[PDB]
RNA sequence: AAGGGCACCACCAGGAGUGGAGCCUGCGGCUUAAUUUGACCAACACGGGAAACCUCACCCGGCCCGGACACGGACAGGAUUGACAGAUUGAUAGCUCUUUCUCGAUUCCGUGGGUGGUGGUGCAUGGCCGUUCUUAGUUGGUGGAGCGAUUUGUCUGGUUAAUUCCGAUAACGAACGAGACUCUGGCAUGCUAACUAGUUACGCGACCCCCGAGCGGUCGGCGUCCCCCAACUUCUUAGAGGGACAAGUGGCGUUCAGCCACCCGAGAUUGAGCAAUAACAGGUCUGUGAUGCCCUUAGAUGUCCGGGGCUGCACGCGCGCUACACUGACUGGCUCAGCGUGUGCCUACCCUACGCCGGCAGGCGCGGGUAACCCGUUGAACCCCAUUCGUGAUGGGGAUCGGGGAUUGCAAUUAUUCCCCAUGAACGAGGAAUUCCCAGUAAGUGCGGGUCAUAAGCUUGCGUUGAUUAAGUCCCUGCCCUUUGUACACACCGCC
């Protein structure tokens, strides 16, 4: 044994807390604070993601990047 | 195991339609011949089973290749409930016009 | 034609297949007192005849047992639906299969006996 | 692993694609008139099969 | 309807094979049809040759497995429709019948 | 030690050889990260073991759980699952890593407990197989002899391949083995039949004829089950039967068991399969969802993926292939087989006619065959008949090596295989030793099957050409029976 490389770190997810992604403004009107996956099986429920510089549905896993 | 709820219930109804189940021990199958159209890889199919033979449910026969799972008595009211259903719809096998 | 397989491989599917049920059979059926399995194959439909000493437990409460056994090999080999039956019957002079004795041994070295 | 390499290498042909159809070993296969089967299985299931010895 | 029908018959064990042809051929002579004498094919014999041990270790025994095919044909050839004339096959378990017409 | 009998895994008389050369292949050794491993007459082309990946068990790395089930935590305010980009990696492994999306009770963590293992143990075992041993040997019951292990039966003799028989007989009646048996070969102009086999006949043709032939000769050219529009089974196929029995003659013999020679006969001994009691620390845990115990079990000895190795070479050995030449090689022409395979559960991969392109390996279209229908009248090789060579390492031999072209595959480098052009090495019949063999045998010679995407110097079968020597012996190596000796019983590889 004694193998050279030091045994890989498996990944911990990170424990997010809740959503709460989309906020409103007096007394209640909706706003998406994020991304709308456009693609036929994603569809509305779902959200896209916020990168640095693109945006990517978690299943359509389209993604979007503003150059 | 990890398979999907959808592709969980539909071993589970075929398994309760016909009270016994046939599939060959091949892990890399893509589907099993039953349920292809479920899309449920033969390796569920093994695994759940398993799982009901541990359990108690199911009881296992092996031949050259294949597995012979039978639906037990004490998996008839586990598979009642779990697809919930009165005591009155019964496996293939229990009854034939009787 | 094309779709027929040629008899030489044909021949020995046939042994393949009874050699294949034969061994199911024996693991399944031995404590039950298997004997042997006949398979009088018809091109309409085939027929499979399982024989073993203790009938009344190879058919088990109202059939069950041999209703599922119908259905497990109906799906292995393809067979097509309602097409294969199964047959229990009493094999006359147990004393004289080997078959049948041996297991019987097995089931007595298995309980404890010298 | 992940889905497109635990099975990913081509077992279309070679030993690794043919396995005994009884005992699923890789050596000795007989796959003449479509037996398929181990050298050591088909002396145990030649009986039943059909084969017998005659010389 | 008017038929002709070219029946074969083939199995492992001749006693068997050569049992069924008689009573097809029998059965037709009472029903007054014409019959073309069984004709047998060349037996095919499958041989196949395996060492005998299943180690390696030994004095090189190989292991002579035969298998023997047999085939006939029988070809009932009545004026008159022959399929409701012939319903019945009258077969012993190990032989296989195919029917066929003159068309295949 | 003696008396008798027997064996080409013994010899004799011979044949072909091996050992000598090159190469293939399997062992050992050396080397390596690994060069995985078992086996040492009865291991060493054996593990059906012809490994590029797989196989794979070895080495260097990287994923996954395919850790059931129970209990306790954790949780719908989320237990958990996947994933785009960048980095990262050998990798388009979200394996890690920033990044946030996504999934939804399927999991996740801990404790017990599975499970898997080509991991160890064949000196824990089953089964199988090899060997003692394919020699003729082996065992009860009752009776007899012994205090008893044991002995007789199971034998002086003749005979046999055979404790095979004949005979004496404290033995009688038996059992297994041998024999009988099963398959195969050789003969049936006798029977049953065959448009998936043919032959003769007849009718069309096509040619050569022509003198003139004319029921001329040739045709694997075409028809007559394209059912009314030939017969028949000789040839082919395969079923039922017959046939050979030491049956007949002569001789030898206790004139018993049997032996020798000969006539008639296809055949007067065709080859195999099966094969007893008892045993081996023989081989297999690397055939198995055969298996005990032990080991490992999430940084796996599970499993998958990538690469490498199993091939590596101062050397030794074993099984073989090719040769050393003229009883030949080469070029052309001629002319004959038989086993047997052929399109796939998974499973992807079949045998190929014909036409065209190319010098070849090959490529491109058109078909046939799941097969007595198509490959195929399997136009095989050796051989035969002509040509060139001319006793030289030569036109022998084709090892080694360079360049080029195809096929298989995901991938051909450590050359897969095939083709083309070049180099043309040892080798001039092989020391001591040593193997196999008695008639369609040895040997020459090719062809199928297995392995097989790719492939045979291997093996299993098949046909073709076809002998020399011998019908004996116990000399060598061993076997069987009896007698005898023994300090041996792990049994002479003993004991001392
Ligand atoms: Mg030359
Ligand atoms: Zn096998």
């Amino acid at each position: 044994y004694t193998t050279p490389k030091k045994n890989k770190h498996k990944r911990k997810k990170v424990k997010l807390a809740v959503l709460k992604y989309y906020k409103v403004d007096e007394n209640g009107k909706i706003s998406r604070l994020r991304r709308e996956c456009p693609s036929d099986e994603c569809g509305a429920g779902v959200f896209m993601a916020s990168h640095f510089d693109r945006h990517y549905c978690g299943k359509c896993c389209l993604t979007y990047c503003f150059n | 195991m990890l398979m999907p709820k959808k592709n969980r219930i539909a071993i589970y109804e075929l398994l309760f339609k016909e009270g016994v189940m046939v599939a060959k021990k091949d892990v890399h199958m893509p589907k099993h011949p039953e349920l292809a159209d479920k899309n449920v890889p033969n390796l569920h199919v093994m695994k759940a089973m398993q799982s009901l033979k541990s359990r108690g449910y199911v009881k296992e026969q092996f031949a050259w290749r294949h597995f012979y799972w039978y639906l037990t008595n004490e998996g008839i009211q586990y598979l009642r409930d779990y697809l919930h259903l009165p005591p009155e719809i019964v496996p293939a096998t229990l009854r034939r016009s009787r | 034609m094309a779709v027929q397989i040629s008899k030489k491989r044909k021949f020995v599917a046939d042994g393949i297949f009874k050699a294949e049920l034969n061994e199911f059979l024996t693991r399944e059926l031995a404590e039950d007192g298997y004997s042997g399995v006949e398979v009088r194959v018809t091109p309409t439909r085939t027929e499979i005849i399982i024989l073993a000493t203790r009938t009344q437990n190879v058919l088990g409460e109202k059939g069950r047992r041999i209703r599922e056994l119908t259905a497990v090999v109906q799906k292995r080999f393809g067979f097509p639906e309602g097409s294969v039956e199964l047959y229990a019957e009493k094999v006359a002079t147990r004393g004289l299969c080997a078959i049948a004795q041996a297991e019987s041994l097995r089931y007595k070295l298995l309980g404890g006996l010298a | 692993g992940h889905q497109q390499l635990y099975w990913s290498h081509p077992r279309k042909f070679g030993q690794g694609s043919r396995s005994c159809r009884v005992c699923s070993n890789r050596h000795g296969l007989i796959r003449k008139y479509g037996l398929n089967m181990c050298r050591q299985c088909f002396r145990q299931y030649a009986k039943d099969i059909g084969f017998i010895k005659l010389d | 309807a008017i038929h002709r029908i070219r029946i074969t018959l083939t199995s492992r064990n001749v006693k068997s094979l050569e049992k069924v042809c008689a009573d097809l051929i029998r059965g037709a002579k009472e029903k007054n049809l014409k019959v073309k004498g069984p004709v047998r094919m060349p037996t095919k014999t499958l041989r196949i040759t395996t060492r005998k041990t299943p180690c390696g270790e030994g004095s090189k025994t190989w292991d002579r497995f035969q298998m023997r095919i047999h085939k006939r044909l029988i070809d009932l050839h009545s004026p008159s429709e022959i399929v409701k004339q012939i319903t019945s096959i009258s077969i012993e378990p190990g032989v296989e019948v195919e029917v066929t017409i003159a068309d295949a």
